[PDB]
């Protein structure tokens, strides 16, 4: 006898119309997730008998010209393939096929996506075993790439996107794992994809449409990934290639960004600051496939150099293929010329140096626009951080220095002191322990800025906050990961106050575990009554208890 | 309920003709647990005692007398380099991707792998530098002339300091040679200590952050190489006296916490572990398996012994080497996760060049999407299947 | 001087078309929130001058005719009122009435909602001030709750909803909220409000429309939320006879569900199993007021069942306004009564009793459904454990029985075996420590499943998986609440190799400070090692340090 | 940087007329942090030893030589109810919203605020039970008879049961009536101990889930009432000889731990913390602060008394409330989230009826959505405006 829910499908299958099916959808593939066993069974008992049904149901349903009946196969061949395993696999060619018929046909864009997803996890499915490559992988691929790059490619000349840039976003993802599994079918297809996903890698606001930041989250991570189809293993040098492509324009951005400063900064690299007009505004990109698409005006240069800072934070986010040369010390260059420029506090705007050709709403626009690259390069020096893990302790000074001189610039921008909270989490975790003294004290205000911030949101000097939630998670650190004997004893007791308000369990902890001692070498009193009292019978006191 | 196995080195010539074992081998890869095998060796290959280093990638030799490190590559399986350094190496270890160099001048250098860069320190130490440990944030460097040097990574390591460098501190209670180093897994400064032997007899126990000497141990023999429990509650000690010590320090009566005596008081370890008859001879190299109930010494007439710590039984000959054994390092049985993986090696060049970093990077699900939690769950989720079926209609 | 800020955002205002402003509000956005102090001061310097323009240009943008000229007012006010505290509430009125026009005036839906999200902001920050409550919410709230009924009521009879569910959604959401803050005003809707909310409550598949979750959820969360609304301090008394009517309406639905086996079940409260017709399929529900909109069909009663369930669950979700009478004996007799039918093994399906009279597809059916009823009913286990904590004492052992045998009944379903563990994570957390043997030794094959789904899953004996994760989560606690004397040594082998392999630290430290002894009275060997091997420099072990 | 407060109860006549004093208040409400002050009052009452609970809604005290619970309201401030049980109160404790009481024939009850039922235990303790302490797991009740029964809370709460309940472990090493009963915060089997004391002079450290005795303690005078500090770390102990004795478990010589005698030896502690002169009398209450560095004392000749325990000076009077005090309980300066409120108790009938549970939920953001977060956000969040200005074009 067969399982109840294999035969409840076939009943459910057999009775319903199809235009109501995509409305059962969750129940059937609830049962059909359910009967995996049947399925798995290679291929008389009843069992065999309404598998084969249930089977032939599904490719009638693909076949078949009914776009709810479609969507419905998508769905049961998305959980077929999922329960059944190999057996499944074996003849999962023709729904293959009907998979990449049903993207080359007009049909709901839902129903694409869902077959995009479908097909992605076949391709992934069918990596496994090698005959199943040669036989599905191999034939069906340029097909499915083709049908994909037909979607997603612009016909701008003529007409803007009859596609969402969503399902853009679903084609770019798609393919960013099918250029990792297959390299050379994928190769002929670069240069289309290249030229699909050029204008979301770093969009501006003279391009006047609005990009979602998956799509370009993603295109950055599928141009990176295309360096897996170069031939002749050329993907090393194309990565460097590329990421150096990138400095530079960084570089030359940033130029006609701090065209109305006079930068002090020199290259360590051997970079030169050319000449820049000062008549017009800030202008620049262009209409080439090395350049990225033109940009005018100094909020729209802003945009564009933080645009390029978070294509060079997906470098470090997305794998290569083979060992690949970084360009720390570029990197590092770049990141201390923008680092350099600082916004004036109130009642200090004479002080810095300005061009004098350079009108006065150019430079408000630059002390507006100045944060936001900041924390751009902050969340680049994360990236690099989690990327490298103990390779960035070299660069810790440095990473130092400019975290503290752009939380002191922007202090009342409260996205840039949290972003400074994350980025100061990692850098005290690899190399705080050895920190020397003036360290320690140039990171003092950062210390009082994540203890007020703590309290406030608190209450007791609130809703909880993202800079709040940073800060709160920063806080262990200060203890496990400063030197304790650098700290001002006012200092100390402000982090001890703001872990007990806090009713942080991790804080208390750690200044439990790190006694403070100051110039007359006798401890201060530890914070443990507050611990047990708050938290008595969590693990952590259970583990003192020991 | 797993698999464990170690890499041994041996040094010098072989000892008895007629073994059919391979005369050019110098580093084998065993298989301890379940049953005893080789799986590979490497060609070419004579090691003194600390000098051998082992990643998940790459095996690092120096040799005897002579200033290269030998590379081999565990993935390959063959010699990858033959790296020329400035000076003779008397020990070296790894620690990250960075490799930690002591010489006969006295002189500390930090090779790093993938970049290249070959930080050379001023000879502080006067004599050799016999032993290396490392901390994540410390590098505690032993030499001939007792002095112990505590370094800081972050100081040695950073690009635009042109100025030499400097220990932090400098622990020289010893007045004699220092043979081997030992470092506890913590870094924190209170909890931490580092173990350290010398030829004086003596063993102590240090907070090298604070500088302080914590316990003070004397052996009847001086110590030849050391290994702690991975526990952090045991020392191992083998001897000139063809035997095994150990020491535990929170055991009766802790050598370390709320129940020990004086810093300034001093413990003897008297009682061996173990003991090896003569012609097997003094353990040359000491490790420590993963679960730590069983542990291996190598032997200069070419014994592997290895040891039962909790059954406390004799123990049992793995194989003959017919050459003298230098190294024995354990390979941990589950693999850690690490975003990078370093396929090749960067010879150290003193050219001028910016600085490039050079690895392959490892898939780590950095980037995370709602569509791969469409793709990865069994069926399709029901909230994104029910947002489907209302952008259908 | 005035700060950049402001000036930026003064002349991007003037010099923008209005058709690109809602492309130009992330920026606009940006830098209004940076400059919250000059909107702060209490209304010459110029800094006073160009606040007064701006916000003479937003109420110019709001009041004017262009729908991305309102959108980006909306914008602006919501940051607006987030950065400038009484001086902008005190002048929001022609700002709320702007708001409430927009939502009458036929718009695009997202601003309609950011409209509704604004409004809700709005009125919340306004109960804090008594006169501005007096001036500003009081006349204004009804004309906004008129205009979001008038969007949300059903035209049903006429035409199906023209307005997303999502929309309705939103609408749910806001006036969730409104009713706890305003019960008096919003007092007069409540009739409306239940008509318009009737049939998101628990769909059945026989309702023919989709049903977001989100909308379920807070439709129920708005039906609880209006006994706020009730008249005379009534509240506690609607509650109690809404939650008392939910209970038969489960009861009511079990007995169509349950006709085809013979229920051994007798009720503790008194409630009585009325005779069931055996001819035809199972129906119930009804058009009248009080009742659910009718279903016919066995799968459309389970739908039924465990929409009740849910709803039941969102009682103890949402809070009250006075102290409630909460019938425990009630759930936990009509839980019994649900989890007492189980489905039978493979080849034991003649073993439970069953009405000759009913067809083998129907009781197939039966059989599928069982499953989503029971994971319902640990649904509401949770649910009721989480408001009660150390109240729900009492009901461990019931519910301990129920969770039982509901997971030997469905051991091959994951989503099941997931609700089970963490049921049963809550269960051992509140009355664990103090089990005896018998519940020990019937708890063993829940311990065996959980370990087998978090071996599977590191591949010891793969990716993570939901099922695994709560295995996961429930593993510490196998050792911390857990009666270590009443385990078998195998069980303790298991878990320990689980927590071994797992590579999970709060399970292997929980090991280590919970020591097996078994009857030969010495303890088995720690398994530290391993736990400082894989975690060296963690916390915990910085604190067995000490 | 904190505001610290404690509520005094009373007993008995007033002690001296003329002292302005109101006679007929019974229970204090104070500040002692930052400055003492007076709050509130609570009028009608006089409360023995050990018969006063506060939580943050309601005070009950149990009256003198009567079987009635005055219950009084935190939040109204007046008297809330006259509940009524079966037999005379010797001792009443509260744990989340059950309280706890034991009587003078010997029995247990378990009286739940919410639901009114009335758990009746058999008298398994001959005479009297002196002393109820409790945990989430267990209930511990010392009696007259010297038996300390040890119950499990999961059985005495559970519905189906009409069998009679009998304890789980009964520790009887005492010779004499129980005096006062601790608990340490611990509820693991192996970690957890429960503080005793006896009217032998004798108190002893147990652990009561294994039933052993883990050390005993003997003092000059029979302990009155005790308290352990919040680290669980000291026990502090009042006696006969009006004087307050401190004794640290984690010393020079640990009571407890790895440097501990054997369980059977015998500890006396004979140093006093503090003495306290005739006239005030010996301290019938003792309540430790939140931060511990601060002590309280009751006294029968109407003196609270405040002890500085870091600063070990002389203890200063607070005020004279002209009548024995009995009680003084803290309450913690920091608010608890508990997702119910126990606005009003429900008082115990023994008649039949569904079970019914009574009290205000309380708005714990239980339910989440995607628009709290639009609307908890200052401004939008970029995403979900991203997604706005799609859905408007």
């Amino acid at each position: 006898t067969a399982p109840p829910d294999l035969r409840v499908v076939c009943h459910r299958l057999a009775s319903t119309p199809v235009d109501s099916l995509p409305r059962l959808c969750p129940l059937l593939i609830n049962h059909v997730l359910r009967c995996g066993g049947p399925l798995s069974e290679p291929q008389t008992s009843e069992t065999a008998m309404l598998v084969h049904k249930f089977r032939t149901h599904i490719t009638s349903l693909l076949t078949g010209k009914s776009p709810a009946g479609r969507f419905t196969a998508v769905c049961l061949i998305k959980a077929v393939i999922d329960v059944g395993g190999w057996e499944s696999l074996r003849s999962a060619e023709p729904w293959i096929r009907g998979l990449i018929g049903v993207l080359q046909k007009p049909d709901p864009l839902s129903s694409k996506e869902l077959s995009i997803v479908t097909l992605t996890k076949l391709y992934i499915l069918l990596q496994d075993y090698q005959t199943l490559i040669r036989e599905m992988a191999t034939p069906t691929l340029p097909g499915y790439a083709t049908a994909c790059l037909q979607l997603i490619k612009p016909p701008a000349s003529g007409r803007p996107l009859k596609v969402p840039l969503n399902f853009v976003d679903t084609v770019a993802w798609s393919l960013s794992k099918l250029v990792v599994l297959y390299s050379t079918t994928m190769r002929p297809f670069s240069g289309q994809i290249k030229s699909a996903l050029r204008p979301y890698i770093a969009p501006t606001s003279s391009d006047n449409v609005v990009v979602p930041q998956s799509l370009k989250e993603n295109s950055r991570n599928l141009l990176i990934l295309l360096t897996y189809t170069a031939p002749k293993n050329g993907s090393s040098d194309e990565w460097v290639k590329a990421i150096r492509a990138t400095i530079l324009d960084c570089h030359t951005t940033a130029d006609q960004v701090f065209r109305a400063v006079r930068e002090s900064w020199e290259s360590t690299t051997g970079y030169h600051i050319q000449p820049v007009n000062a008549t017009g505004e800030p202008s620049g990109g262009g209409d080439s496939v090395d350049e990225l698409p033109p940009w005018s005006g100094l909020q729209a240069g802003a945009e564009r150099l933080t645009g390029l800072l978070e294509y060079l934070t997906a470098y470090f986010n997305n794998p290569t293929r083979a060992p690949v040369n970084v360009p720390l010390g570029e990197l590092l260059d770049l990141t201390t010329r923008l680092t350099l420029v600082i916004p004036p506090s109130l009642g200090a705007e004479d002080s810095i140096e300005t061009n004098p050709a350079i009108g006065r709403d150019e430079k408000a626009e630059l002390w507006s626009a100045l944060p936001d690259i900041h924390h751009a390069v902050l969340r680049l020096h994360c990236a690099i951080i989690r990327r490298l893990e103990a390779n960035a302790i070299p660069l810790a000074t440095d990473i130092i220095d400019q975290m503290v001189r752009v939380s002191t610039a922007s202090k009342q921008l409260p996205s840039v002191r949290e972003t400074a909270y994350i980025l100061a989490k990692e850098i005290l975790l690899l190399a705080g322990s050895t920190l020397p003294k003036l360290t320690v004290d140039i990171l003092i205000p950062l210390i009082q800025s994540s203890c007020h911030d703590i309290l406030t949101a608190a209450g007791h000097a609130s809703t909880a906050s993202p800079v709040s939630q940073a800060a709160s998670a920063l806080l262990p650190t200060f203890f496990t990961h400063l030197p304790q004997k650098h700290l001002p004893p006012d200092i100390r007791g402000l982090l001890d106050r703001t872990a007990i308000l806090s009713h942080n369990q991790s804080a208390m902890l750690a200044s439990c575990l790190h006694p403070y001692r100051d110039s007359r070498g006798r401890y201060y009193p530890s914070i443990l009554p507050f611990l047990v009292r708050r938290f008595p019978r969590d693990e952590s006191v259970e583990v003192l208890r020991s | 309920m797993l698999t464990e196995e170690f890499v041994s080195a041996i040094c010098g010539p072989p000892l008895s003709s007629n073994t059919a074992i391979a005369k050019d081998v110098g580093i084998y890869c065993h298989t301890l647990s379940p049953s005893y095998s080789v799986k590979s060796t490497f060609k070419k290959s004579s090691v003194p005692v600390n000098c051998l280093a082992v990643s998940d990638t790459h095996i690092f030799a120096g040799q005897h007398e002579k200033a290269y490190v030998h590379v081999y590559s565990r993935l390959r399986g063959n010699q990858e380099a033959f790296v020329a350094l400035p000076e003779r190496i008397r020990c070296l270890i790894l620690i990250g991707d960075i490799l930690v160099v002591g010489t006969t001048e006295g002189r500390l250098m930090l090779w790093e792998i993938c970049t290249g860069r070959l930080v050379s320190t001023p000879a502080r130490h006067v004599q050799a530098v016999s032993c290396v440990a490392a901390t994540p944030s410390h590098v505690l460097t032993g030499s001939d002339d007792s002095d112990i040097h505590v370094w800081s990574l972050s100081q040695l390591l950073e690009l635009d300091s042109a100025a030499e460098h400097e220990p932090l501190r400098t622990l020289a209670n010893h007045r004699a040679a220092i043979t081997a180093l030992a470092v506890s897994p913590s870094d924190s400064a209170d909890t931490n200590f580092c173990v350290s032997a010398s030829k004086d007899k003596s063993c102590i126990i240090w907070n090298y952050q604070t500088g302080d000497a914590l316990r003070t141990l004397i052996f009847p023999g001086y110590p030849l190489c050391m290994s702690l429990d991975p526990s952090s509650r045991a020392i191992f000690v083998s001897c000139e006296d063809s035997s095994l010590y150990v020491a535990e320090m929170f055991g009766e009566k802790p050598l370390l916490g709320p129940g020990s005596e004086d810093p300034s008081t001093v413990v003897q370890i008297s009682t061996p572990f173990g003991a090896t008859q003569p012609d097997v001879g003094p353990a040359s190299c000491l490790s420590v398996s993963y679960d730590g109930t069983m542990l291996l010494t190598g032997h200069p007439r070419g014994q592997i012994m290895r040891w039962d710590i909790s059954e406390n039984k004799s123990p049992v000959e793995l194989a003959n080497l017919n050459a003298a054994v230098t190294n024995l390092i354990f390979v941990s049985p589950f693999l850690t996760s690490k975003p990078t993986k370093t396929v090749n090696i960067i010879k150290p060049s003193q050219a001028e060049r910016a600085y490039t970093f050079t690895a392959q990077f490892e898939p780590m699900s950095f980037t995370k999407s709602r569509l791969d939690s469409l793709l990865n769950a069994t069926g399709f989720p029901a909230d994104a299947l029910e947002s489907a079926i209302v952008a259908f209609y």
